[PDB]
């Protein structure tokens, strides 16, 4: 299929009114970030000739 | 698969050291890739290139 | 095509599959990129039929329905700005200019619809007048300012706007 | 076959066609049965 | 930066190659609309909210604060005055309690 960007929806404007929420949401979400990798070390003369 | 992009760099690393340990185990052209047997098959001139 | 060229380089080890691997690599994270940059909001917000923004003029750069792809004018002068067998290939992107062009309408929908609501949530109208009267306190000048002096800062915005069309188009 | 290393008595089975045993990377790693492991090394 | 909303605050946790941010935010929610106007009109002057809007449920105006709904009385306090109201753009009428 084609891919969908989201639902499309229409916000309700005009030039005098204004939309203010009642409640609210303590939403926790979660970041994973890289921040090392393996330290590796390669012996050149034994890997070449061993 | 929530630690997706943790176990993707620990993939990549250890696919490139698999990869390298692998390429140790190529002729390049050479009659074998086993350094020993080239060493114990051939005399020093050709053994040597 | 050549069976002797490809015989002697299956022996020199397994160099072509390390290079396509990093290629590909490449460019999935070209589409990544792209996906970042402009996937912030997964709502396709619509701009209004009327257009009163408090004498504010998007036209220069909401999408026209002409339908040139439905870019707007200064995104069709950039298009237009830019000049762009052996085994090598270009792969297409994951987004087309179509479907990042409707991601940028989005956006622009929602900031001069909304302002900033809705990128903490849901999308929350507000009269464009009042919106820039936010900012102006935002950047440490009251509100009066911006209600007092609002056709004078809708035309200067107007003239900036008509600048960047001007210089895009003829300076290079 | 030349090598170098330390001879061990082997718990793998080598069926009876066997004589070479090989770890990944094609190194060999048991001979007849006799394991391979190579002389204790690293850095300083 | 710190996740999707109005950050709040963080926590760190340790991961084997890296960390995880769990990110408290706050998301407001359960919208509902009013009408606004940018200033008011009492005794021939403009009156602008300190901090906080003017909105109207049906008929009275009140000043609430921007990303919670909770309506107030139209007051000197809260509010500032600044010239007529004859420059201002969608002004409109109200009175404006003097306590
Ligand atoms: C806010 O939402 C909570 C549940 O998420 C509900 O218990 C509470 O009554 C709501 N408050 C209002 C004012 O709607
Ligand atoms: C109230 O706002 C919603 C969107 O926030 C809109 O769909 C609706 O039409 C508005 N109310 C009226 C009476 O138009
Ligand atoms: C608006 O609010 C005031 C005070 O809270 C109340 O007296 C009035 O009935 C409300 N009107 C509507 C239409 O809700
Ligand atoms: C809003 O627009 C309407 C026409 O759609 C107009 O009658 C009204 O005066 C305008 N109000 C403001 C505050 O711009
Ligand atoms: C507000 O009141 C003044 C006089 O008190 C009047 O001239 C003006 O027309 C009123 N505003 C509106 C929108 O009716």
């Amino acid at each position: 299929y084609t891919m969908s960007l989201g639902a499309e929806n229409s916000v309700a404007y005009s030039n005098n009114s204004i939309a203010i929420p009642t409640n609210f949401t303590i939403s926790v979400t979660t970041e994973i970030l890289p921040v090392s990798m393996t330290k590796t070390s390669v012996d050149c003369t034994m890997y070449i000739c061993g | 698969s929530a630690l997706g992009k943790l176990q993707d760099v620990v993939n990549q690393n250890a696919q490139a050291l698999n990869t390298l340990v692998k390429q140790l185990s190529s002729n390049f052209g050479a009659i074998s890739s086993v350094l020993n047997d080239i060493l114990s098959r051939l005399d020093p001139p050709e053994a040597e290139v | 095509d050549s069976t002797e060229c490809s015989n002697l380089l299956l022996q020199y080890g397994s160099f072509c599959t390390q290079l396509n691997r990093a290629l590909t690599g490449i460019a999935v994270e070209q589409d990544k990129n792209t996906q970042e940059v402009f996937a912030q909001v997964k709502q396709i917000y619509k701009t209004p039929p009327i257009k009163d923004f408090g004498g504010f003029n998007f036209s220069q750069i909401l999408p026209d329905p002409s339908k040139p792809s439905k870019r707007s004018f200064i995104e069709d002068l950039l298009f237009n700005k830019v000049t762009l067998f052996n085994g090598l290939t270009v792969l297409p992107p994951l987004l087309t200019d179509e479907m990042i062009a409707q991601y940028t309408s989005a956006l622009l929908a929602g900031t001069i619809t909304s302002g900033w609501t809705f990128g903490a949530g849901a999308a929350l109208q507000i009269p464009f007048a009042m919106q820039m009267a936010y900012r102006f306190n935002g950047i440490g000048v009251t509100q009066n300012v911006l209600y007092e002096n609002q056709k004078l800062i809708a035309n200067q915005f107007n003239s900036a706007i008509g600048k960047i069309q001007d210089s895009l188009s003829s300076t290079a | 076959l030349t090598g170098t290393g330390v001879l061990t008595e082997s718990n793998k089975k080598f069926l009876p066609f066997q004589q070479f045993g090989r770890d990944i990377a094609d190194t060999t790693d048991a001979v007849r049965i006799l394991d391979i492991t190579p002389c204790s090394f690293g850095g300083v | 930066f710190c996740g999707k909303g109005y950050h709040l605050m963080s926590f760190p946790q340790s991961a084997p190659h890296g960390v995880v941010f769990l990110h408290v935010t706050y998301v407001p929610a359960q919208e509902k609309n009013f009408t606004t106007a940018p200033a008011i009109c009492h005794d021939g002057k403009a009156h602008f909210p300190r901090e906080g809007v003017f909105v109207s449920n049906g008929t009275h105006w009140f000043v609430t604060q921007r990303n919670f709904y909770e309506p107030q009385i139209i007051t000197t306090d809260n509010t500032f005055v600044s010239g007529n109201c004859d420059v201002v753009i969608g002004i409109v009428n109200n009175t404006v309690y003097d306590p």
